[PDB]
């Protein structure tokens, strides 16, 4: 029934904050009210601290406030060897109380960036343990893709093969996001110059909303985190799913509002908004899931559903007669009331898994091997105690996913 | 995050001095006084050079080592140096001559002993500590002698923590020292052998930034020292605070020295203008990206046109748009592209603090790791070459106990360093 | 060039082995130069200049491969042996053996002493423990010692402060390794044997490496700290790989990066010729760390 949320990394506890900011103010409760099931975990003090001194201070617990006093940095062989095997027994002891705490739980919401040191490292051996003791459950983790050309780190791409190449393995299902494409949105769509990371977080956190809480929720037609992996990943890989909200008008300019069933849904499917630079180039959908939450109508989603794969514009696989997901939340989509969402009656959010992922990964895979051919800041990596097997067959392994969605996809 | 500061010679005590002299300002500690800062974000890191004593009096965890007494004294009599606990005080009344030999071996090693004591206490403090800073000259005794001994001992004690270096290079057009290329390929030597990152400060370059950006018609040492005190702040401090991407010694280091090599970086200032007359107050973005990329900014007589930019952080203090400062260097990648390397996607770690210098809205420090350096060492090289063939000042070093083959081998070192930068350059 | 001679040793299977599990050796001995390799599978061919079974002794890997190490020490120039391979194949065992039969260390010494007009011999026996030299031969057990690597106007690297002793049988040295065998310390020490002989000069200087093995199972940063070492190691052996190939290439070498490298260079790059000796295991379970010796030692 409840989901433990793991938020690792800098990034996975503004996100996690952010997020939860937006999950307490659709329910109803005020900063001094129940008890999250959430953690933060970061190598990096001041980023916990920030929860102890921001906003929602006293709605977590201590102990669900993970803080290591020591360096982090951006390099995955220390969160992952260094200074990792050094937190990761008492997070996982936490995580552990909360599973017991819980009367059978469903999975894990895991939170982090895949570009970055705590974000990278830390989650790659924690996801490890997760699928040894806790096999029997749903492990969905929410990866942070970084940007395909504004990198924020130059060892970017050495910090996010790994961590994918390891927790391919181990998470069911993982739901990335693109860094750079949240900009994209809130230029086009939303319309601003100004957009911090705090206002991506923003974006991010409205889906999660509608991925998790709203349909925790009694609807019309509900969706297990369970059926959610069982209709998105129809291989045992961890593929990654794009995250499409379809309600992306700012309350300022344009001011639209009542919008049909068929212009909600029919927005899920344009480059311009998907939340992730993965651009149907000739990206094949498998498996597409439709979160709809707030006045909808089952009649019209159907339509909707029916016109668009008559469309043959969206080409699905071969073996993929029917890869369409339908949910039906009776809780509409709510917005920060200082964000700069427009609010809606009716928000519709699109998970689907195409072939145009091998496409972003084969641009970080190569941005890689372009560093890796003369080794690059590999010293940072080996003396922290990895060896070149721990790159080199992780350059293979993942090398093995371009091939899986060229199998997977363009093959009749 | 706790990092212990050293000064080391001539150079290194009086730049210690300038050094404290405006960091104070920055945490906003009087010289025996508490925390006087304007606001309270300061106060929850001052752990990081300052050691919990009285409460009220907050002691600089700094160890300034000197073979001259004369030079320590006038600083302990000045401004900022009641601050220092005598504890901290290692003054070597020995043999205060200018040669790296005579500081490390002779009058050096006898003094180390009792520096060593000091360092172990104070990195021996509590919580966790994060690196050593240290602050030197290339050509002097003191400096480049005794420090050089200081740093072998140091990486030798707690290899599992990071060294940074802040070194003030023999000036290539008029050197302020006749044995200067002789102690300084000494000294480079055990710096590329030891430290895992050196910051390069020339003597004309700060002359020539305060006399073209800056209006000074009277540039004195306390002048060029206060803005090279400016920089490490950047470096230091601004990466304690919290801001919208932290960063520190690991991150830069992990994003600036692409081999085992060290690398020498070349500092830089963003808010670099006059007082009134330059108040134009031109501190949006590309302002600072124009000042930061300057060939006549860089606080090192190497440009960055004679060389390629192999890795550069960003260390931006202050409110401003992420999406902003990231636009704009991938401008600067872009445009200055055939200088920026060709084997590195991003180059540039970029970094944005949450809290500016005070009475400063907009600044940003720079740090730039290129190959352009290699002009420096074959510079250094030349003039020492030039004297070693006739081993004109060589008696000075043979007399304290310095090896022929030593001088020939700190070179051979130097220039294979050279090499590979080279290498890295194409 | 001269190219560093490659060998390839596989560990015996005993009663034990036998009674745990199958212990099937994955790699076949394909010809007196080659290897096929198929690990319980994956298919790989080790090309490296000799290589022997479990069926030989221990005097057998002496007898091809230290043989002609002892011929060079007659011509003057200088050898150097590294053991090197995964976790508990028996590179120590292969280095040193037992009574018996013995390793190809304490052979050498009865081969080259048995060889040695008067001939003078200069031994020395140190372990490096944690990056530091500890002289097996004078010391009782773990103090920093005071010695350093200067490099002369030859280029060749010397160690400093080193010992040295005079002796007459090659017991005597055998003896001075006892010593070093009782005093040596484990990681959780890098025993080097260096023997030069004076031919009257000609002097001829030859070290054994026997890496000892911490592999971790699921001191300060040991770990780590060499982890670098092994990791420069791997990278200047490619780099003296394509250096040797001799089409025109000329890379510098990170021989600066560890310590260990940069004690060594004389041996590798300097005066003197190298063999690599590679002892793996069998087991399937530790094709881990096999996988990683294999690609670094044929290139796949
Ligand atoms: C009225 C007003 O706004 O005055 C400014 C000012 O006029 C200018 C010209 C300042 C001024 O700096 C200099 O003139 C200068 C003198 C010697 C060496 C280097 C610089 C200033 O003195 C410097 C001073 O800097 C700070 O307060 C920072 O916090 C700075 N502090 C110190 O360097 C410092 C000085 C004395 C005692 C203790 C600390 C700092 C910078 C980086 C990291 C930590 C601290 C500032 C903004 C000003 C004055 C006062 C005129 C400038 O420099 C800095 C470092 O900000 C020079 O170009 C900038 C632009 C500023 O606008
Ligand atoms: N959307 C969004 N992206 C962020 C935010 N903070 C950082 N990022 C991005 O995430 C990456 C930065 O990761 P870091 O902050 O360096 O590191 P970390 O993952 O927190 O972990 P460490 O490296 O150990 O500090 C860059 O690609 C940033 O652009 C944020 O608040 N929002
Ligand atoms: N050919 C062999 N015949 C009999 N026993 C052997 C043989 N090779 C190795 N052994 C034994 O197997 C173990 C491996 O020995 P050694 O102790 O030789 O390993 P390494 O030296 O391979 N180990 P390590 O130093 O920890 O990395 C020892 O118990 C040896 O006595
Ligand atoms: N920036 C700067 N350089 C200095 C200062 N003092 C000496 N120097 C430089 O240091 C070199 C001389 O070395 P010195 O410091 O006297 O050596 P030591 O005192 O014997 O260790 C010359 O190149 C000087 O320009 C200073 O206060 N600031
Ligand atoms: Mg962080």
């Amino acid at each position: 029934r409840e989901c433990i949320s793991i938020h690792v990394g800098q990034a996975g506890v503004q996100i996690g904050n952010a997020c939860w900011e937006l999950y307490c103010l659709e329910h109803g409760i005020q900063p001094d009210g129940h008890v999250p099931r959430a953690v933060f975990v970061d190598l990096e003090p001041t980023v916990i601290d920030e929860v102890r001194t921001g906003t929602y201070r006293q709605l977590f617990h201590p102990e669900q406030l993970i803080t290591g006093k020591e360096d982090a940095a951006n390099n995955y062989a220390r969160g992952h060897y260094t200074i990792g095997k050094e937190i990761i027994d008492l997070v996982l002891d936490r995580i552990r109380k909360l599973a017991d705490q819980c009367t059978g739980l469903q999975g894990f919401s895991v939170f982090h960036s895949f570009g970055g040191g705590t974000g990278s490292g830390f989650t790659s051996l924690l996801m490890e343990r997760l699928s040894v003791d806790y096999g029997k459950k749903s492990k969905l983790e929410f990866s942070i893709y970084p940007a395909p050309q504004v990198s924020t780190a130059v060892v970017e791409p050495y910090n996010s093969i790994l961590t994918t190449h390891t927790t391919l393995e181990h998470s069911d299902c993982a739901f990335m996001v693109d860094n750079e494409a949240i900009y994209d949105i809130c230029r086009r769509n939303l319309d601003i110059e100004r957009p911090t990371y705090t206002n991506l977080n923003r974006l991010i956190g409205q889906i999660v909303s509608s991925i998790t809480a709203s349909l925790r929720f009694d609807g019309a037609l509900n969706v297990d985190l369970t059926e959610f992996q069982t209709n998105l990943v129809p291989y045992p890989r961890g593929h990654f799913p794009l995250a499409t909200y379809a309600p992306v008008i700012s309350a300022e300019k344009a001011y639209h509002e009542q919008l049909s069933v068929a212009e909600i849904t029919n927005a899920c499917f344009e480059p311009a908004n998907q939340m992730v630079k993965c651009d149907p180039r000739h990206g094949k959908y498998m498996a597409c899931c439709l979160l709809y939450r707030g006045d909808v109508v089952p009649k019209d989603v159907n339509a909707a559903i029916a016109t668009i794969k008559t469309k043959r514009t969206i080409q699905f696989v071969d073996w993929c007669p029917t890869g369409f997901k339908v949910g039906i939340n009776y809780e509409p989509p709510t917005v920060v009331p200082g964000g700069d969402l427009a609010k809606v009656q009716r928000a519709v959010c699109m998970l689907s898994n195409t072939t145009a992922i091998a496409e972003a990964w084969a641009r970080l895979d190569h941005k890689f091997d372009l560093m890796y051919a003369k080794r690059a800041f590999v010293h940072w990596y080996v003396g922290e105690g990895m060896e070149e097997g721990e790159f080199s067959e992780a350059r293979e392994d993942m090398a093995a996913l371009e091939k899986d969605y060229e199998e997977v996809g363009v093959d009749s | 995050r706790e990092i212990v500061h050293i000064q080391a010679g001539q150079c290194g005590n009086q730049i210690g001095a300038k050094f404290w002299e405006v960091i104070s300002d920055e945490h906003g500690i009087d010289p025996t006084g508490s925390y006087h800062g304007d606001s309270d974000l300061q106060l929850e890191r001052i752990n990081v050079y300052y050691n919990e004593a009285a409460g009220n009096k907050y002691v600089p965890r700094a160890i300034l080592v000197d073979l001259e007494p004369g030079t320590m004294d006038s600083v302990r009599s000045g401004p900022f140096g009641q601050i220092f606990r005598p504890d901290n005080f290692v003054f070597g009344q020995s043999g205060a001559g200018n040669n790296w030999a005579k500081g490390h071996y002779t009058e050096g090693a006898e003094l180390v002993d009792s520096v060593l004591d000091v360092v172990r206490k104070e990195s021996e403090s509590c919580d966790c500590l994060q690196g050593f800073q240290l602050t030197h000259s290339l050509g002097g005794g003191t400096g480049s002698g005794m420090g050089t001994l200081l740093i072998s001992k140091i990486r030798e004690e707690y290899p599992d923590r990071i060294m940074n270096t802040f070194s003030v290079v023999p000036s290539p057009k008029v050197s302020d020292t006749v044995v200067e290329p002789y102690n300084a390929t000494l000294s480079v030597h055990q710096l590329v052998e030891n430290t895992d990152e050196t910051y390069c400060i020339d003597n004309e370059a700060l002359y020539d930034i305060c006399f073209r950006t800056l209006k000074l018609t009277t540039p004195t040492y306390g002048d060029l020292n206060h803005l090279v005190s400016a920089t490490m702040s950047g470096v230091t401090t601004c990466l304690r605070f919290p801001g919208q991407l932290n960063a520190d010694l690991r991150k830069l280091a992990v994003n600036m020295v692409p081999f085992p090599r060290l690398h020498f970086f070349m500092p830089g200032f963003a808010p670099l203008t006059s007082r009134g007359s330059q108040q134009y107050r031109a501190l949006t973005v590309p302002e600072l990206t124009q000042q930061m990329f300057d060939a006549k900014n860089m606080m090192a007589a190497c440009d960055p046109r004679h060389g390629r930019y192999l890795t550069v952080a960003a260390v931006f203090r202050g409110r401003m748009s992420m999406k902003e400062v990231d636009e704009q260097m991938l401008n600067v990648q872009n445009k200055n592209s055939s200088y920026f390397v060709e084997w590195i996607p991003n180059n540039v770690k970029t970094a944005v603090c949450d809290i500016p210098p005070r009475g400063l809205k907009m600044s940003a420090t720079f740090i730039g790791n290129s190959t352009a350096i290699q002009e420096l060492f074959k510079r250094i090289s030349e003039q020492f070459t030039a004297m070693f063939r006739r081993k004109a000042f060589l008696h000075w070093y043979t007399g304290e106990g310095m090896d022929e083959m030593e001088f020939t081998e700190a070179e051979s070192n130097m220039n294979d360093l050279v090499s590979e930068y080279q290498q890295y350059q194409d | 060039s001269e190219k560093v001679k490659v060998y390839l040793r596989i560990r015996p299977f005993l009663t034990s082995e036998l009674d745990r599990q199958e212990d099937q050796g994955c790699v076949c001995i394909e010809n007196t130069e080659t290897l096929v390799l198929q690990a319980p599978q994956a298919t790989h061919k080790f090309t490296f200049s000799q290589i022997f079974g479990p069926e030989v002794g221990q005097v057998a890997f002496f007898n091809l491969t230290m043989k002609e190490m002892v011929k060079d020490v007659l011509k003057g120039q200088n050898w150097l042996i590294y053991t090197y391979g995964v976790t508990n194949s028996g590179k120590t065992y292969t280095i040193q053996g037992t009574s018996k039969d013995a390793g190809i260390l304490p052979q050498s010494l009865a081969l080259i002493f048995n060889s040695l007009i008067r001939f003078s011999v200069w031994i020395s026996f140190f372990e490096i423990y944690n990056e530091l030299l500890y002289d097996l031969l004078e010391p009782p057990s773990h103090k920093r010692q005071t010695l350093r690597l200067c490099e002369d106007q030859n280029g060749n690297p010397y160690v400093k402060d080193l010992n040295w002793i005079h002796v007459r049988d090659v017991e005597e040295a055998w003896k001075l390794l006892k010593v070093g065998r009782k005093n040596q310390s484990f990681a959780s020490s890098h025993s080097i044997f260096s023997i030069r002989i004076l031919h009257l000069p000609k002097i001829s200087e030859l070290s054994l490496c026997d890496l000892a093995g911490s592999e971790r199972c699921k001191r300060l940063k040991e770990a780590g700290n060499i982890n670098t070492s092994l990791h420069t190691l791997g990278r200047c052996i490619a780099a003296l790989r394509q250096n040797q190939q001799n089409r025109s290439k000329q890379n510098l070498i990170p021989f600066r990066d560890s310590k260990l490298t940069r004690v060594f260079q004389g041996f590798f790059t300097g005066r003197g010729r190298s063999c690599m000796i590679v002892n793996v295991n069998p087991c399937a379970s530790t094709y881990d760390e096999t996988l990683h010796a294999a690609k670094f030692s044929a290139l796949a």
